[PDB]
């Protein structure tokens, strides 16, 4: 079966997957908006 | 720009930290912590 | 023997202290 | 240099020093690997340390 | 035999030889009352 | 010109909005009575 | 030499204190009512003054169960009322 | 060609008032969380049900005696997440269990890791030797040894420091009274190289400060100093001379003299962090097996060595009782250890 | 020269001498192991596996040779304590002479890779110069490691071709060498399940031939050979010493908590059985079944096995040993010679009295005793002139069932205190201090010392880690910085980019 | 007093074993040119 | 909870104030971002 | 007393009669001793991090100073675009003599404090006392970590001297 505690392992999973997902978008979406120029 | 001349900012802003400090102090003789 | 060993500890370092301070290598400008 | 019988033999396996393949190649693939053992060490720990507790699985002595 | 070219001399100069033995003998003078217990 | 909002200013506020909202509420603690 | 605006421009401005004249006492304010509310006991579990004890008991809540421990305080906080 | 990591890594690395780095991904929030974690625990939370102990400004507590405490010993070892089996998600009851302490901790850890990941990579963005890092291991040394082994060998997290300041020196005195811990030979070396290390920092600023050379006209001298300058400010000749007639040795070498600067701190700590690894087992510097034979037999024979044992015995029974909770010791009066008198 | 910490340097654009100083390390740490078994050998007492086994004798190197099977002597005992065993050629001593044999064909061939250097095979055929293909190697050693290790797993653990591994009963008390099947199963991540560790070698072996056939037939990507510098042996140095410091961190923890590869039969109880009263709480179920089905409270207590009662002692507590306490466990509170019995303290009043147990943090401890519900009914006074409880006041006296002392009472305060201050360490045993000069102080088992060992050679490796990463990726100024740096590389604002000349703003 | 009896060549060999490396490296150097 | 109005509503007002003074500024640094 | 046990004899009385942890004095003195061996840790790091290359691979770069050269071993101009970016800018010395002078003043200002301490103390000026600061709405005692040190320097104080007191307060 799935314990509480494996349904608490997926949701600290998905939220650390949510916390990096949402930061990388957030960097390379600024990063490609303001470009460095040579 | 610069119409606020920086050393009145600095004793104003240098004034509200002894307050609040001054403050702080004041609490170790009253109310909780006191003690009392 | 414990005694002996830690007073001749003791002296091999004021020994070393002696050669260190008048037989060192002589500073130098290059 | 001494060539020898097993040095000949074995000349294959050392005759590619620096040899690399285009670009990234397969770093994306390696990335999801290491994510996925990422993931393995953290239920292995977890499981040790009684965060993770499934059924049939009793981490004791009495195991 | 053909000789290594990859061989190279060492040097310990008269300062870091008084060092190490300071080193050495401060170390035994902390450590040997913890092996005589 | 000079821009508004940069980094620089991210890291000011994460650090300078909570200080003054907790020294608020420090302030209020110390007319705590038991 | 970073292209940010220098601080002692920014803070000698009358436009930072047309802002911040409001946004510092405001957050001031806002800590002090999370506290003088008493949201701030609710929020992190602190006990109030009335609130470490029962009127006759003197042993300390202290949590001994790993697993209930969250029940455990909760049974902790009814015997207070 | 520019891909977007290479669009996301030139981002990056902009020169910038506060640098963020690929390590600053890591860093800022690990460091943010861990700085934020103790503000919001010393403000705000308590240690009732933990240790028995007020620990917050909320509760009356100052800026000497709050701390985020260690969680109750019946929490084991347990990383103690928010969303884990005993907290269940609820932010209160976590607060309440402890969890600040775990998540201070560990946020620390990685914030740490992060921050030495930083000096690696400005070092190698500006073209120096990474020195600066590997100094810092020292201090990445102390921290795992002491928040996280010690804990991990004891017990539980409980017995881990917590974070405060009388909190911190509650961990000095047992230490004291439970290890013996002044007595450690690996905890005289971190000592002697934290003594050893402002040493240094005083003698090395004052040589250099009193053997500057007139570069200017001011009797305020920091002005006559140029960055750009090739010429050395100070006369390592006049040091050197000084240093010989007054204490029979002198620095010679100025890039000896910066390397030994960097040795002796760093390997000072790294050896204190090499005691306390042992103390997670309890692998103490307890004793000396001869003094204690002879003392044994011969009532008579008194060192300073078993002077301070009867210390620790003091400290020991009379703080034990409100320091481990969980215990449940009772000590009646009459057992108490006590001289004449007191 | 070279200054003394880079003496061996010389051999980094070498590969035959490289191979050479391996195999002499190789060599070393063979006759190390050999002659570590032959010591202890020498040394160790195989007539009473029960109060007298391998990890009370300070036995290092035997706990390894047992949990993997090597259980006899040629001379005809065996650590489980049978007699008239053959073992066949692989006892404790085949395996040191193996070992011994060993180190002197290492040292043989690496006389041999030092005087012959000068390898064709190490040399680059385009260039000419010495070179070690890294990437390739790395493949073919995982390979061969995969190979290895699914081996181990399917034959010798399986005991499908070889004799298992060792196994015991939650208590420590029936243990041996079994084969065991793999658990495929999610309790195959239990840490004390023994059919994890096969099925892990099983299926981490077959990820390794996989692995390492990938790694032998795929390049590396030009983005990652130039990051991680693969065509510079410090870079496999740098992360090798990760590796290994991450394994020596996981081995001193399963050492410390214990698992199914840290049995307390080959190194001891651990101290959480201590914390937890593991071992009493055993016994005393036990007892309540005896006294359930009839016996008296003398047959209850004299069916414990004397083993269990031992495990339930504080003087086998691997948390109550010192730094400079050397040596077997033996030569602090001595050779344990049998069980004296279960102490049971009762008032004059008759009521059943328990003394507090010393926690492992007290180097010493007080002598109280309360009655069921934790009520203070006794004590040993420090200070007399107001002592209420003392065992002459409240009339203490001792009863012993099972053991030596089995249906005897004493009733003079002098011994009920002795025994009372021996009870605070759990169950009680006599001693032989004599044969060892025992000097009565608690030392660590080969539990502790293995931990404390590994622990800080695995921190003092995260130092080489950080050491040979930073030569690794800073190879360029080892020996300084650019005399022509120019100072816009380091002054703000002049490059958008830090240390990127085409940003230059 | 009741010593252990491996401290005297455990501290001998301590102090001597390092300090003759040393001593070897020290006069091979003054040696060489 | 009346609580976590009363203590946001300061907050929540200082952020409406200061985005009124600067939105010509903010729009104005993100014209010339794009 | 003049010994290594001695020492710690001294230091945990000293603890006893003046809870000398809590004393500001002191506590200024580690930070002056910390942080004196965190700026020699510092200063070393950085000089030795930007060494201008005179030497070889093979070669301590120690010889590649000189004593008596006229001119810098190291580039402090490197070291400062280092550490400034490490921190920020304005958070780092560009000034090596205002460099040296605080390495002069932050460990010799912290143990004066450290010896003032002392001093003071040796007139039973002692450390913050806050035992039993914080009451509940009853009047039970809620401890703080300052009690916990409060029952440990009470062990100190019931178990040192143990035959030298006869009257129930140890006045010096
Ligand atoms: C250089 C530094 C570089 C940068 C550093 C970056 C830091 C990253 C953060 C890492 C965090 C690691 C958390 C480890 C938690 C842990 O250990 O948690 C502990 C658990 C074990 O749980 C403990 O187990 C104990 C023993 O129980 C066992 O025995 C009992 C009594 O008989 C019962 O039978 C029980 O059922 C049985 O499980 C007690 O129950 C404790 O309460 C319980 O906490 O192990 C586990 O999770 C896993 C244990 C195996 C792996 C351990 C590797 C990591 C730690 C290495 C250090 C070892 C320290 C040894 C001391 C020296
Ligand atoms: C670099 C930033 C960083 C890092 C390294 C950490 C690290 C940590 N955090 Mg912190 N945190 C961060 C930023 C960070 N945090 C931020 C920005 C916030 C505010 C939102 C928080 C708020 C926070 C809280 C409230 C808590 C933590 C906790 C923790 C600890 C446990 C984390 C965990 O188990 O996640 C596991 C998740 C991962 C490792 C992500 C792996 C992603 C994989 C590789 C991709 C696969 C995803 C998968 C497809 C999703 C499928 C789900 C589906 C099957 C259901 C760990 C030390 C806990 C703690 O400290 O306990 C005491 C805790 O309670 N963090
Ligand atoms: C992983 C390594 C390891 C471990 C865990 C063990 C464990 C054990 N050994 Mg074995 N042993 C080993 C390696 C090991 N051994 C090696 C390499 C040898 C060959 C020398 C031996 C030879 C050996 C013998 C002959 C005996 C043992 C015995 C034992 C048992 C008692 C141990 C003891 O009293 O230690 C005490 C530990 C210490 C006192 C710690 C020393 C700490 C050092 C001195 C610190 C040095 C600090 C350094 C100088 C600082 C420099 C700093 C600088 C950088 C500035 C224990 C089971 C005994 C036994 O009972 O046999 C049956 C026994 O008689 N061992
Ligand atoms: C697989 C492990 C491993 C290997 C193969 C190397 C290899 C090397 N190291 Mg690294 N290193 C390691 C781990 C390793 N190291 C660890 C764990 C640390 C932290 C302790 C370091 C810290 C380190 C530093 C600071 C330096 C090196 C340097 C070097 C290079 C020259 C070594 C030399 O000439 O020493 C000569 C050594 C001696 C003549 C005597 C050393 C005596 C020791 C201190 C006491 C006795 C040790 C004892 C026999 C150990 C027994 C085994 C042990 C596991 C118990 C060489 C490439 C040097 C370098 O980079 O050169 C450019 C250098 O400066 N290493
Ligand atoms: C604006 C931007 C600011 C950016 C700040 C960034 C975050 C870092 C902040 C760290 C602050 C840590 C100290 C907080 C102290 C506090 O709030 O006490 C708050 C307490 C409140 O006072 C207490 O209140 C209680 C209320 O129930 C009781 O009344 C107690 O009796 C009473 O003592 O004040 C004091 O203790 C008085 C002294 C405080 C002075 C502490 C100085 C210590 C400095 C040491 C060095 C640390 C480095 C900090 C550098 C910055
Ligand atoms: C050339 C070769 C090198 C020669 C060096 C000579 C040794 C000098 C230094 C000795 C150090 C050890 C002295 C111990 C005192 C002693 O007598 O032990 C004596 C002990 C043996 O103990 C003896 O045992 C006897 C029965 O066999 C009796 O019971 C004796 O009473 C008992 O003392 O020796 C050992 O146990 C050696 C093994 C120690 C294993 C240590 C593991 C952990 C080490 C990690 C350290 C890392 C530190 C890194 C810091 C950076
Ligand atoms: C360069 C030479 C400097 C000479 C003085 C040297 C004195 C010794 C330095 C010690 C004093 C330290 C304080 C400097 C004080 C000082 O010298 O003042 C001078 C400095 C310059 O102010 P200006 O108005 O000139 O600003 C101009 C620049 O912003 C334009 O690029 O003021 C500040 O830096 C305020 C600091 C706010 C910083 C808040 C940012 C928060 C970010 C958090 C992240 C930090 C780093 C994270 C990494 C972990
Ligand atoms: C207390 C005085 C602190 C300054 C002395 C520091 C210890 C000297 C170290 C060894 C000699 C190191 C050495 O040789 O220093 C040399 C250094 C530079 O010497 P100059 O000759 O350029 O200037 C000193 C006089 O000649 C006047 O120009 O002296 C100073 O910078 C004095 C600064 C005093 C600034 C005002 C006085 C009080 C300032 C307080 C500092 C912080 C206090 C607050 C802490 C809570
Ligand atoms: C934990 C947690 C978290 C986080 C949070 C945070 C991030 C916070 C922050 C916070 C903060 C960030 C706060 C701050 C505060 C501050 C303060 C409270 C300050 C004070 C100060 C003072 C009081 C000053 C003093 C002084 C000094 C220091 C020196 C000189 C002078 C004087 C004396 C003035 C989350 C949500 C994620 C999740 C859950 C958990
Ligand atoms: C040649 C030959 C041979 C012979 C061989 C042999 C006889 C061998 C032996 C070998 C051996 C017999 C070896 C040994 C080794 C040892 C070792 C290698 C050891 C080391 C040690 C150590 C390293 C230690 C350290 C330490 C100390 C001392 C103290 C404490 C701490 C420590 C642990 C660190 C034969 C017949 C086969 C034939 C073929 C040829
Ligand atoms: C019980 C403790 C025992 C510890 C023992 C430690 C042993 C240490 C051995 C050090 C070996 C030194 O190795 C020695 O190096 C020197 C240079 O340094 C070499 O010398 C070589 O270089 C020098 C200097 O250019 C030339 O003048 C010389 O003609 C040439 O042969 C020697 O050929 C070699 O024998
Ligand atoms: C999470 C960062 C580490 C993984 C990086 C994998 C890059 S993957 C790589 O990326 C390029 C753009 O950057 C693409 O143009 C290219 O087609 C793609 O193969
Ligand atoms: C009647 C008082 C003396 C006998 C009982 C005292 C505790 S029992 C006694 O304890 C000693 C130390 O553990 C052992 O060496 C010895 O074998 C054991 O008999
Ligand atoms: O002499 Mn040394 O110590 Ca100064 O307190 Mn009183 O006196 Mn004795 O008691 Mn506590
Ligand atoms: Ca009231
Ligand atoms: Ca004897
Ligand atoms: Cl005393
Ligand atoms: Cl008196
Ligand atoms: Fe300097
Ligand atoms: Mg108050």
């Amino acid at each position: 079966t799935i314990t509480p505690s494996l349904k608490g392992f997926f949701i600290g999973l998905l939220s650390g997957a949510v916390v990096l997902g949402l930061t990388f978008a957030v960097l390379i979406a600024i990063s490609q908006i303001d470009k460095v120029q040579r | 720009g610069g119409r606020i001349p920086l050393w009145i900012v600095a004793t104003v802003a240098g004034m509200g930290v002894i307050v609040i400090v001054g403050l702080f102090f004041y609490g170790a003789y009253a109310g909780l912590g006191s003690s009392l | 023997m414990e005694t002996i060993t830690y007073v001749f500890i003791f002296a091999c370092i004021i020994a070393l202290f002696f050669f260190a301070i008048f037989f060192r290598e002589p500073p130098r400008i290059t | 240099a001494r060539r020898t019988w097993l040095g000949d033999i074995l000349r294959p396996l050392n005759s590619e020093y620096g040899k690399v393949a285009p670009g990234w190649g397969t770093t994306p693939l390696m990335a999801v690997f290491m994510g996925l053992f990422l993931v393995f060490l953290l239920i292995i720990l977890e499981i040790y340390n009684s965060t993770l507790i499934l059924d049939g699985v009793n981490v004791s002595w009495k195991a | 035999m053909e000789p290594n070219p990859n061989r190279q001399p060492v040097e310990l100069n008269r300062t870091s030889l008084y060092l190490g033995l300071l080193l050495i003998l401060v170390l035994a003078l902390l450590f040997s009352s913890y092996f005589f217990n | 010109s000079y821009p508004i909002f940069t980094v620089r200013w991210v890291a000011v506020h994460t650090l300078a909005v909570p200080t003054i909202f907790f020294l608020g509420a420090i302030a209020a603690m110390q007319f705590i009575q038991r | 030499t970073t292209g940010e605006r220098p601080f002692s421009d920014i803070i000698t401005s009358v436009r930072y204190w047309v802002i911040h004249s409001i946004t510092i006492p405001a957050l001031f304010i806002a800590g002090w009512l999370f506290v003088s509310t008493g949201l701030a006991y609710d929020v992190f579990g602190t006990p109030r003054p009335d609130s470490y004890y029962a009127q006759e008991q003197r042993s300390i809540p202290l949590v001994t169960d790993r697993f209930e421990a969250k029940q455990q305080v909760e049974t902790f906080l009814e015997q207070l009322k | 060609e520019r891909g977007w990591f290479d669009i996301l890594d030139d981002w990056l690395k902009r020169d910038r008032f506060v640098f963020v780095g690929w390590s600053g991904i890591l860093l800022f929030p690990c460091a943010y969380l861990a700085l934020g974690g103790w503000l919001t625990g010393t403000t705000f939370v308590t240690s009732w049900y933990t240790h028995g102990l007020a620990s917050s400004y909320l509760e009356g507590c100052n800026f000497l005696t709050v701390a985020v405490s260690t969680p109750a010993n019946s929490m084991g070892h347990s990383l103690l997440l928010l969303w884990g089996p005993e907290a269940q998600g609820d932010f209160t009851r976590w607060c309440q269990l402890g969890g600040l302490w775990t998540f201070i901790a560990l946020h620390g850890a990685f914030g740490l890791i992060g921050f030495m990941l930083r000096q690696f990579e400005i070092a190698r963005l500006v073209g120096v030797r990474p020195y600066n890092a590997i100094a810092f291991s020292a201090p990445i040394a102390v921290f795992v040894s002491v928040f996280l082994i010690y804990p991990l060998g004891q017990s539980s997290w409980f017995f881990a420091p917590s974070f405060g300041v009388a909190a911190i020196f509650r961990f000095l005195l047992f230490f004291q009274g439970f290890h013996n811990w002044t007595l450690n030979p690996f905890h005289m070396m971190g000592v002697a190289g934290v003594l050893g290390g402002a040493l240094l920092c005083a003698i090395h600023g004052a040589t250099v400060e009193n053997t500057l050379f007139q570069d200017g006209e001011g009797a305020s001298t920091f002005r006559a100093f140029n960055p750009t300058q090739a010429e050395e400010t100070y006369s390592m000749v006049t040091a050197n001379r000084f240093w010989s007639q007054i204490f029979g040795i002198a620095f010679s070498n100025k890039r000896w003299l910066h390397f030994f600067m960097l040795f002796v701190p760093v390997t000072g700590l790294w050896m204190s962090a090499i005691g306390v690894v042992g103390l997670a087992l309890n692998l103490r510097s307890y004793d000396f097996i001869s003094q204690e034979i002879r003392a044994a037999e011969d009532p008579e024979f008194e060192t300073f060595y078993t002077k301070n044992l009867l210390l620790n015995e003091g400290i020991r029974a009379w703080m034990a009782p409100q320091d481990q909770p969980h215990e449940n010791f009772v000590f009646p009066e009459e057992v108490l250890p006590r001289g004449n008198a007191l | 020269g070279l200054p003394w910490y880079r003496v061996h340097t010389v051999l980094i654009n070498d590969p035959g001498r490289l191979i050479a100083a391996h195999l002499m390390h190789t060599a070393l740490v063979a006759g190390w192991a050999g002659s570590m078994a032959l010591y202890e050998l020498a040394t160790f007492d195989p007539s009473d596996p029960v109060l007298n086994p391998m990890w009370r004798q300070g036995m290092f190197v035997l706990p390894f040779m047992a949990r993997l099977g090597v259980t006899g002597s040629w001379s005809g005992w065996s650590i489980t304590g049978e007699t008239g065993i053959d073992p066949g050629f692989w006892s404790f001593e085949g395996v040191a002479l193996a070992h011994i044999v060993l180190s002197g064909l290492l040292f043989l061939a690496a006389c041999w890779h030092w005087v012959y250097w000068d390898l064709e095979l190490f040399r680059d055929p385009r260039t000419g110069e010495p070179a070690l293909d890294l990437p390739k190697m790395f493949g073919i050693h995982l390979f061969l490691a995969g190979l290895l290790c699914f081996g181990f797993g399917a034959f010798h653990l399986t005991g499908l071709f070889g004799p298992g591994m060792w196994v015991s009963d939650p208590y420590g008390l029936t243990g041996s060498v079994q084969p065991v099947a793999p658990e495929w199963g999610p309790d195959g991540f239990n840490p004390y399940n023994p059919g994890g560790v096969v099925a892990h070698h099983i299926a981490a072996g077959i990820v390794g031939i996989i692995a390492g056939l990938f790694h032998i037939l795929v390049r590396p990507p030009q983005r990652l050979y130039k990051a991680l510098r693969m065509g510079n042996i410090e870079t496999v140095l740098s992360s090798s010493i990760a590796a290994v410091f991450f394994a020596a961190f996981v081995v001193a923890g399963t050492m410390w908590y214990g698992s199914a590869t840290t049995p307390i039969e080959l190194f001891g109880p651990t101290r959480y059985q201590w914390d937890s009263s593991y071992f009493q709480q055993e016994i005393n179920r036990r007892v309540q079944a005896s006294l359930a089905s009839g016996a008296t409270l003398e047959e209850a207590w004299s069916a414990i096995p004397e083993k269990l009662a031992f495990y339930d002692y504080i003087g086998n507590n691997p948390a109550k040993g010192g730094l400079f306490r050397t040596g077997p466990m033996n030569k602090g509170d001595g050779i344990a010679q049998a069980w004296k019995g279960h102490a049971v303290f009762r008032n004059k009043e008759g009521e059943e009295l328990f003394v507090r147990r010393m926690p492992a943090f007290f180097e010493s401890f007080p002598v109280i005793l309360t009655d069921k519900n934790g009520v203070v009914k006794a004590d040993i006074p420090f200070r007399r002139a107001e002592s209420k409880y003392s065992f002459e006041q409240q009339g203490v006296t001792v009863s012993f069932y099972g053991g030596e002392l089995n249906g005897q009472t004493f009733t003079d305060p002098p011994t009920v205190k002795s025994y009372a201050r021996k009870a605070i360490f759990g169950e009680i045993f006599e001693f032989d201090t004599e044969t060892l000069n025992s000097d009565g102080i608690f030392r660590t088992s080969p539990r502790g010392w293995f931990t404390f060992a590994h622990a800080v050679f695995a921190l003092l490796f995260f130092f080489g880690h950080i050491w040979h990463g930073a030569r690794t990726l800073f190879r360029d100024v080892f020996s300084g910085i650019d005399p022509e740096l120019s100072p816009e590389q380091v002054e703000w604002g002049f490059y958008q980019k830090v240390g990127d000349v085409t940003t230059r703003k | 007093m009741e010593v252990n009896q491996l401290g005297l060549i455990a501290t001998a060999l301590f102090v001597l074993v390092p300090s003759v490396f040393l001593i070897i490296l020290y006069v091979q150097t003054e040696s060489q040119q | 909870d009346w609580r976590v109005l009363v203590v946001l509503l300061p907050v929540l007002l200082a952020a409406g104030w200061a985005v009124r003074n600067i939105l010509p500024y903010a729009v104005k640094q993100v014209q010339k971002l794009l | 007393p003049l010994g290594i046990s001695g020492t710690f004899n001294f230091m945990i009385v000293f603890q006893a009669e003046h809870n000398i942890l809590m004393h500001p004095f002191h506590q200024l003195g580690v930070a002056g001793v910390f942080g004196g061996a965190l700026f020699c840790a510092m200063h070393g790091s950085l000089v030795t991090s930007s060494l201008i290359r005179e030497t070889t691979e093979t070669e301590s770069a120690n010889y590649g100073y000189k004593f008596g050269q006229e001119e810098e071993t190291y580039n402090i101009v490197a070291a400062h675009g280092y550490f400034g970016r490490l921190i920020f800018q304005y958070a780092s010395f560009n000034n090596s003599r205002s460099l040296h002078f605080f390495l002069a003043a932050w460990p010799v200002v912290g143990v004066w404090f450290a010896a003032l301490g002392i001093s003071t103390m040796a007139f039973n000026l002692n450390g913050f006392n806050f035992n039993h600061s914080v009451i509940d709405a009853k009047g039970n005692v809620i401890n703080t970590w300052a009690d916990i040190i409060n029952r440990a320097n009470l062990g100190m104080e019931v178990m040192h001297e143990r035959n030298a007191h006869n009257f129930p307060l140890d006045l010096a």
